[PDB]
């Protein structure tokens, strides 16, 4: 379960609050994503006081109020249930930026995606095989993956990479158009198993 | 000029208290009761919740509050998630928010139930202890403040499987301040509306 | 990656042979789903040789060629890597045949599912929580479930003794009512191990 | 009295030979390699793939063969998936297709590359060793036989991470049979068309 409380002095109606939480929220929690199961429970408040009497620009209420979101998933992804690896899953080149997303999802909830990177393998096939079964435009010809910006496989085939480290970008371009997305996850470790069965 | 900063959080801003204290919902004596206060003058308020089919009590809670865009209180309790717990579960997330609005009003600020937003966090199916969350609420009300601990533990007292809290504030240039705290570690794949 | 062969001495045209492995796979291998990753290589080939000069009735056909597959479906749950639980989830009372498939797969693909499987641990609420992501028509107050027989969950909320039933046993069912129409459907599953996990990232 | 018997498969109906050899592509060099022949007289063929877009030069040689409703033979390795690998992989799926069907023409069979299906389990993105795989049809060939044993090394040739084999026969009381192999045991969730 994710819940969350926001507060601002900022003056503004619930109208301007609800739009900068609902951005924030598609950009943010939405696209966080550790063990691909969603809660009964999960909620985001944003609370005004206008205690400070000033009411900001709508683009810069959306604005503080998507950084604070996104430094509190952040921190979610860092403490996550038996992380080892923090991982970002890009898609970029997808038909629509929707496409991008499903795609990014598909990768990052992917079992054996997953347990590639709690053993520090940079495991392409894996990566495309994943990315492979999402509902989206795809051409297996065109695919590219990259593990912390070096291309392992391109146009679908291994290219003609040190994982050791708790950061991993994963990078997939799909060659079929520019809509991109990224998702926040983690790996699959004996520790994640270990709490959720012990 | 603006510094968006981590070790702050709800109490940030101006117009908010907050306390944490163990009520003894959790076995271990851990706190695992939030209260995030708004002091006004304004009580503006949004909300986002799970898009899952089965929702606890306290979002079904909630959501129906929100439909004034106005909250007076966010009350918050882990060591259990009070959720398919059928209308008993329900009617104890109505008790929690009607003592919360007890105890602010007998605190000073005349306070309603449905100004009152609930949540709960931990595992699905048991219901709450209502005497140790309800001792609680009457002593959260009493220990909330503006400060920078008092944000602190809400933010300790809303965790379950967390090791640390999560909080951060943004200082905008322009002089107000966008404070918050989370919780969620495991079974965290929002998607909400 | 699933490869399976199948080879019959029945005479049947290609068609034949088609019918019968379409219905098949269908049923049992499209059915059967371990840890939610699909492979780029499975193929399942059904041959003919007609040496025994019988050309069976279609219906025949399709069921033999069905409990074939079927049990192959069931050594290769029994067999799946890191292994500790035979796990078979079952939805019934859905909209629609589609709506208890696509809840049963929910569940069965479900990391703390699984996870609290591998530790025996009746933890109905994660069922509860993962069917009520399945893209389908829901009402979480008509939910029943069953462990191994025995009610977890009641019309949306928890069953006495629910917290003591044992599933320290290899073999798990987990029946799912909706209570929203007759449409059913089971998947075979197994547990997310250690075993699982070593194998997979060694 | 209809039966279904486990340890027997492919060859437990009559008209078909088999057999699994130990050709080097595996490391440990366990069985890798089987051969699953048709002795006719007839030879109608049906067969399902996977639904996933990236789609290994086996399956893709394979659902081609397919559309004439025809097989003689069908040879299948472990020790390497051959996906991912380009148009020089799918050269090296015909060229195992042509390599079996000059085989089973040199025994005494005449046999086109077009009547071989061809399948691969393992490692995806690295190509198959070929004077390995392509001296291992030679063996194959030259062992097929239509006893059970015949059948059981061709069920043991194609395991990866598989403990034991998988293998049943139907005997129908009608006088005929239909037997079966399968592996996997892990990226297990097929969804066929």
């Amino acid at each position: 379960t994710m819940l969350c409380v926001l507060t601002t002095d900022a003056a503004a109606e619930p109208a301007a609050l609800e739009r900068a939480l609902r951005r924030a929220a598609a950009a943010t929690f939405d696209r966080l994503d550790i063990d691909g199961s969603c809660s009964t429970n999960d909620t985001v408040l944003l609370l005004s006081s206008g205690a400070s009497e000033i009411p900001p620009a709508q683009a810069d209420l959306d604005e503080a109020v998507l950084r604070v979101c996104d430094d509190l998933c952040a921190q979610l992804q860092a403490d996550a249930e038996g992380v080892t690896k923090r991982v970002t899953v890009t898609v970029t080149g997808a038909a629509t930026e929707d496409d991008a997303l499903v795609a990014a999802r598909q990768i990052a909830r992917d079992s054996l995606v997953k347990t590639a990177l709690f053993g520090s393998d940079p495991n392409w096939g894996r990566v495309l095989a994943a990315v492979g079964m999402a509902p989206i435009t795809l051409d297996p010809d065109r695919i590219s993956v990259s593990f912390n910006g070096a291309a392992v496989c391109v146009h679908g085939v291994g290219a003609p990479v040190d994982l050791s480290d708790a950061d991993i970008d994963i990078t997939v371009d799909l060659g079929v158009g520019d809509g991109q997305a990224r998702i926040r996850t983690t790996d699959l470790s004996h520790a994640y198993v270990e709490e959720n069965s012990a | 000029t603006t510094r968006l900063l981590r070790a702050q959080g709800v109490t940030a801003p101006a117009g908010f208290r907050a306390a944490g204290v163990a009520a003894g919902i959790k076995a271990s004596g851990a706190l695992d009761l939030a209260l995030v206060f708004n002091e006004g003058p304004d009580y503006a308020a949004a909300g986002v919740f799970t898009r899952n089919q089965v929702k606890a009590a306290p979002v079904l809670w909630t959501q129906q509050v929100l439909t004034t865009g106005r909250l007076r209180a966010v009350i918050l309790n882990s060591g259990g998630a009070n959720a398919c717990t059928g209308p008993a579960g329900f009617a104890d997330t109505h008790a929690t928010a009607e003592a919360v609005a007890a105890a602010l009003s007998d605190w000073g600020t005349e306070t309603g139930a449905i100004e009152v937003a609930v949540c709960s966090t931990g595992l699905i199916g048991d219901r709450l202890p209502m005497d140790k969350l309800l001792a609680g609420v009457a002593h959260v009300v009493h220990e909330m403040h503006g400060g920078l601990v008092g944000g602190d533990e809400a933010a300790h007292a809303i965790m379950t499987t967390d090791n640390v809290p999560k909080q951060v504030a943004l200082h905008h240039h322009d002089n107000w301040t966008v404070g918050g705290m989370a919780k969620g570690a495991g079974m965290l794949a929002p998607s909400l509306a």
